[PDB]
């Protein structure tokens, strides 16, 4: 998995993964902080987890074989490693 | 230089090649139109749009191409989530 | 204060004008004048006070780090960088 990886930097305000669309790349967080966000059935977005250190998201979609449980938007400049 | 220079260079070389052999004005027209299209800003759009993460490209696509793909009859699955996919 | 603040930008333009004037005038004061005629007192005084005001504002303006690309607001760190450079 390491020999096939790429890094990327996202400025605040961006969205890395939307809950609606299926995952195609899962991102391992190595620096920065970012927030997990399930589209709330109330008509809003609420807040779940603040994934800052040595954490990944999108894998649970690759295991459950369903759509992304949470939309994930950035918080600050984050050094993310990405695998398809 | 600039793209307006690459166009003119390629066209000058063609013109040399074509008039050297006395080809013909109709194929001259086809040739000129062809080079005109591949030497404009429109023929590199998919080329530069290769490094934008994907997230922003997603919004550019959903802002530009959405009505075109939505107006096709084949796609009557009615799931606009499937359509945005 | 972050650098993108409007008033800091206007002050930066003002201090740029004063810096241009001082850079153009200092060789001419050094060469053609030994001492100065008394008619040029207030000019030098106000120039020096303007650059002292520049020194303080600078003691307080924040910046952006280069290695981490994260903006740094640590007042001790901005003071240390200003002392260093």
């Amino acid at each position: 998995i390491v020999i096939r990886l790429h890094e990327e930097y996202f400025l605040p305000g961006e969205v890395i993964t939307e809950q609606g669309n299926v995952v195609d790349h899962l991102y391992f967080v190595c620096e920065g902080l970012l927030e997990a966000l399930v589209t709330k059935t109330d008509g809003s977005e609420e807040s779940v987890t603040l994934l800052g250190p040595h954490t990944s998201f999108g894998d649970i979609s690759i295991i459950c074989n369903i759509s992304q449980p949470f939309t994930v938007r950035v918080c600050e400049l984050c050094h993310l490693l990405r695998l398809d | 230089g600039s793209n307006t220079e690459r166009f003119r260079d390629k066209m000058n070389d063609l013109i040399s090649f074509m008039n050297r052999k006395k080809l013909g004005r109709d194929l001259r027209s086809q040739i000129t139109g062809h080079v005109r299209l591949q030497y404009d800003s429109h023929y590199t759009d998919t080329v530069m749009l290769q490094d934008i993460p994907a997230s922003i490209r997603a919004k550019i696509a959903q802002l530009l191409y959405l009505p075109y793909i939505k107006k096709v009859p084949l796609f009557k699955g009615c799931s606009t989530e499937f359509i945005n996919q | 204060i972050h650098p993108k603040n409007r008033w800091y930008k206007a002050w930066e333009m003002f201090i740029l004008v004063w810096a241009i004037y001082s850079s153009l005038f200092t060789p001419m004061e050094f060469g053609f004048f030994r001492g100065l005629p008394e008619r040029l007192f207030v000019l030098d005084i106000v120039g020096q006070i303007a650059f002292l005001v520049d020194i303080v504002l600078q003691f307080f303006v924040a910046y952006r780090d280069t290695q981490t690309y994260r903006t740094v607001y640590k007042p001790t760190r901005i003071a240390f960088r200003y002392l260093k450079s």
